[PDB]
């Protein structure tokens, strides 16, 4: 099973709405899909776990949804620190394959 | 109405449980069928409910033909005759069409000319322990139970061809009699990956709804 | 000879008859009995006994042992619903999988009743009071707590007893087992106040099935 | 209450007796009772929080256990019958729900499609083997599949109480008992190639307690058999 | 279970002896049988363990037919019939399909048409002595025994072939009743040399192991 | 006329079958019977008497009459294995082509107990005592003479009487029939020392037989 | 066996004939009867009521 995310660059001014999908080969379940955030030269942290389900610190900003095999991460307006790349995760059988990467390149 | 629910009403059914084709002139046209219980998957699960069985046996051959395509010139021939030999467990086994093991004497056979009713036979209750065993937990290669072993069936035709080869394919089914159960299990709720074993995938308990209230 | 006739339906093969069959292996002297434990004269007997019912399926305790736990806590509302569920037979409900539910769909009518049992499976020091709020079917699913009460309902202790049961019918709108807070759960210090109440369900005995069929549940 | 058997002795205080038959008696046969008929207590295991589970095969625990081991292998048939205890002991503080059930041919199924679990995998010789909760992987050549919601069986985990069970309920109750016949086709079996019970005992309600009390409760099991008879001169 | 070691349950079973071919146009299509017990080697074994027998007989014939390749234009033949002759001991013998011998009034045959079941028939037990005797210590020629002669069979088809040639083939089954037994014998050691005497050539009596312990 | 119906297994051959069938010459008037001595109404009383046991293959007596005899001399040395044979049946062993044997490779499920006579062919002067060890199935060969005396044994004077019966049960490891020096052979003067030891096998006249098959002691 | 001979009229089917006939659904266990009023039994039971008669149909 393998995640492939689009787009791989997405660029973006402050004060929009943006957003970026992960899409599955076979049938994941929807609660084992989670995001994670990584910034430039620093360790990754988990942003959203069971697609839809916010962790803790993060702002509200932020809103996963989708099922199926089409899950999308939706940001309400763009602020100056979401500026990373972001990674989806599943588990249908082992192991735990990691998406490719969108990375999001503010304007 | 409380009976339809019985144990000689529940499994005393009829169920197709192979299906093979064979041709008279390829001198490897034979069939061939280890007679057990988890071939098909619907009666598998219905006999999966209990532990321990153990019944007569009834099976009945759908035996038809089809004409291959010949060369020319006026293909006629007879009605075929087909011989369905039954080797009980521990017997000679045959490997090709003309062999020594068809016309052994202690396995019993029966002849078939092509336009009447349908061979019906019956094998009654072979085996040196008193109930047959769907489950073995312990080894003979670990889950086997060498005990409850019923035997294989063969069919062949024995015309020879002359003129046109011809192809025949065979149903056999299926129906037990006289079924005692033993000890009920609870119903498999995975799936069935392989024939042999009780290897499965994980899976959910149940299809889900959106909140509990 | 005798004169015979032969009538039509002669020399057809059908799949469900009885006919006096001719034996393979005769003088075999077949292998005696023995006497084993328990044995199955009715499916019947299989489906009286109790099994746990996944009443908490969510999405995602349904690859878990949690979806056969209710959440109760002590929460600040007087009034809400603990959990809810309709007797819908067989449409992706939470009775379909268990050992009632699953010999059920082998066949397509049928009819009885059926002992509902829960259980409190926390503390013993914890205590509280629950409604049991059955609607009959036909009438609407209670949305209140005083409309529950109005319906026929059991109220059950948890401080005096730990187990409940409740008898109800169940045919081929169904009906709905909604279950109410009461009380809050009351704990003293140095105790957890999260307990979970599990729920079982059975045959009431007198009940009849007929025209067998096969399962859905297979590929 | 204190009851003795051989040698040794326990302390109870409701027993529930599996398909509603007693365990009885029946080349030729010899009965050894003096020396097999006494209480092999296994030692005990520790139920944590996140707990998931733990199984037993029944003629292979006692595999070392003093003269029951030398009757295993001096003899080659053989049929018992056993009575099994378990109690748990809480105090008032902690809360939780167990299931002890005795499976008769527990088949279980290995992890990778293709093949069968190994022998020191099915069995802990006298030492009791863990269900999780998380799946086993695929690629480990021969381990036993252990998803505890499907019992290893492939199963469901709720259609278990089918088997003769009892329920251990930390409310009201503290223990349970268990007497099982010999449930097997041939009227006598060889005791090392197959394991015709499977004891598990499995948490539905998991264990949850406040700070300050003890993080653990030990379970204790307590296996005698029952009417053995052996085959031989 | 000691009944299936009873001489009644022992020597009553089918066992294929026979298996001729015969055509219908080339004026020597015809087949022929000697009955005799020394036909086929493992019923043979069977019967040497017992000194003199008694018993009735039934044979059933397994009669089909093969187009064999004709001309040309249109072949097409009705359904097919045969005679299976059965010549006493001291009676008169064909030599050609043509002959008085077919058409002679105390040879008991049948006669049987294709397509239906196969035609069993039954010999009593035909002997001027009480009992058959499998073996003869004496001269008649050394070791033959001229009175238990149980008779010939002969087969033919009695359809003359207007367009197109069929060969057919048969096997006689075999299946003594009602057997009563006398004196028991050691099993032969040595194989079967020749059919209608005992001669051998001198064998090891086991097969070897390396040592005595 | 009476109207009938057909079942299917209608114009079929089975082998196995038995009716009724019509006779090729009747009014025959078939000879009568006539008693002749040694009738057998059962195979088993075939195997209930005494056959010798080829005990001494080893590649170089098997064309000849010394297969059947157990060589005995004095030697120097205590405690030695005079055979041992085991009861593995049918797994190219001594008790195959002996008549007890070419019966039941007949049928693939016997069982039963055996009789093993021995009988001493020696001299009428010599003495000696041996031991005659058997194993159960499942215990291992006994590796010495100790260890053949603490299982189950019969020691077996020579001098007294000249035939020792031991009666062992056989089943479908399967046992040993060991047998030791326990002292020498003392013999006079002018008398030969090597004296030999045959075996017999029989059958204890309970045992059963079941599912015959074909034998493999053919081409 | 019992010797048999067949009769002409024997593989035919008469579309008015009485047989026994083979049950394709056995151990069906099928519903009881309930005492529903107005049954008929003969034909001549439904002529015996008066029904009026069109005595004055004059095409308009």
């Amino acid at each position: 099973n393998v995640l492939t995310q689009s787009p791989p660059i997405m660029s973006a001014s402050p004060g929009e709405k943006v957003t970026m999908t992960c899409r599955a080969s076979s049938s994941v379940s929807s609660s084992y899909l989670h995001w994670y955030q990584q910034k430039s030269g620093a360790s990754p942290k988990l942003w959203i776990y069971s697609t839809s389900n916010l962790a803790s610190g993060v702002p509200a900003r932020f809103s996963g949804s989708g099922s199926g095999t089409s899950y999308s991460l939706t940001i309400s307006s763009v602020e100056a620190e979401d500026a990373a790349t972001y990674y989806c995760q599943q588990f249908s059988g082992y192991p735990l394959t990691f998406g490719a990467g969108t990375k999001l390149e503010l304007k | 109405s409380r009976s339809e629910s019985s144990i000689e009403n529940f499994l005393c059914r009829s169920a197709c449980v192979y299906y093979a084709t064979y041709t008279n002139n390829s001198k490897k046209g034979f069939a061939e069928w280890v007679i057990n219980t988890r071939q098909v998957a619907q009666l598998r699960r219905k006999l999966e409910l209990f532990t321990y069985l153990r019944f007569d046996l009834e099976l009945t051959f759908v035996i038809t033909s089809a004409q291959q395509p010949s060369t020319a010139s006026s293909v006629d021939a007879p009605v075929q005759t087909h011989q369905i030999m039954y080797v009980p467990p521990g017997g000679p086994v045959p490997t090709k069409v003309k062999d020594y093991a068809w016309q052994t004497s202690t396995n019993p056979s029966v002849f078939w000319t092509e336009g009447n009713a349908p061979p019906r036979m019956s094998i009654p209750f072979i085996s040196i322990g008193n109930a047959y065993s769907c489950f073995y937990d312990g080894w003979t290669v670990y889950g086997i139970n060498t005990l409850n072993n019923m035997g294989t069936l063969y069919m062949r035709h024995v015309n020879e061809a002359g003129q046109g080869p011809i192809k025949s394919t065979v149903r056999i089914y299926f129906k037990p009699k006289h079924v005692k159960a033993w000890v009920p299990r609870p119903p498999r709720l995975c799936q069935y990956e392989k024939q042999k074993n009780v290897n499965f995938s994980p899976i959910g308990v149940t299809t889900s709804r959106t909140d509990i209230i | 000879g005798l004169p015979v006739m032969t009538t039509p339906g002669s020399t057809q093969f059908l799949t469900s008859d009885d006919f006096q069959s001719p034996s393979a292996m005769p003088q075999f002297d077949v292998t005696p009995e023995m006497q084993i434990p328990g044995r199955v004269n009715n499916l019947m007997e299989i489906a009286e006994v109790d099994s746990v019912v996944p009443v908490n399926n969510t999405e995602d305790n349904v690859s878990s042992l949690k979806a056969y736990q209710i959440p109760v806590q002590s929460n600040s509302d007087n009034g809400k619903q603990v959990f809810g569920f309709p007797l819908q037979p067989g449409a992706n409900n939470v009775l379909n999988r268990t050992l009632l539910g699953e010999i059920l769909n082998y066949y397509t009518h049928w009819s009885g009743s059926i002992k509902l049992t829960f259980m409190f499976c926390g503390s013993a020091m914890a205590t509280g009071k629950f409604l049991l709020a059955y609607s009959p079917p036909g009438a609407g699913v209670p949305k209140n707590r005083k409309d529950a009460m109005l319906g026929t309902h059991v109220i059950w202790d948890v401080g005096l007893q730990s187990s409940c049961v409740l008898c109800v019918p169940w045919i081929s709108a169904a009906g709905y087992v909604t279950c109410w807070y009461q009380t809050n759960i009351v704990v003293p210090a140095d105790v957890q106040s999260s307990c979970d109440i599990l729920c079982f369900v059975s045959a009431c005995n007198d009940f009849s099935v007929r025209m067998l069929k096969d399962t859905p549940f297979i590929r | 209450r204190s009851i003795t058997l051989g040698n040794s002795t326990i302390t109870t205080q409701n027993v529930v007796v599996g398909y509603g038959v007693w365990p009885e008696y029946l080349d030729q046969p010899t009965q050894p009772d003096v020396a097999t008929c006494r209480f092999y207590t296994l030692e005990s295991v520790q139920w944590m929080k996140n707990s998931a589970g733990w199984w037993w095969k029944l003629p292979d625990a006692l595999s070392q256990m003093g003269l029951f081991g030398q009757n295993m292998q001096y003899h080659y048939l053989g049929r018992t019958g056993y009575t099994i205890h378990v109690q748990c002991n809480a105090s008032k503080f902690h809360q939780g729900c167990l299931l002890v059930v005795c499976v008769p041919e527990a088949e279980m199924g290995c992890s990778n499609l293709n093949n069968t679990p190994e022998f020191s995998e099915l069995s802990g010789g006298d030492s009791a083997r863990m269900f999780t909760d998380t799946q086993v992987g695929e690629s480990n050549a021969k381990k036993v599949q252990t998803a505890v919601w499907n019992a290893g069986m492939g199963v469901g985990v709720g259609n278990l109480t089918i088997f003769p069970h009892q329920w251990i309920n930390l409310r009201t109750n503290n223990s349970a008992t268990l007497v099982m016949p010999y449930i097997n086709s041939v009227p006598m079996d060889n005791m090392f190639r197959h394991n015709n019970l499977t004891l598990m005992i499995i948490p539905f309600v998991p264990l949850n307690y406040s700070e300050g009390s003890s993080p653990y409760v030990p379970i204790t099991v307590t296996i005698a058999p029952m009417c053995a008879e052996y085959n031989g001169l």
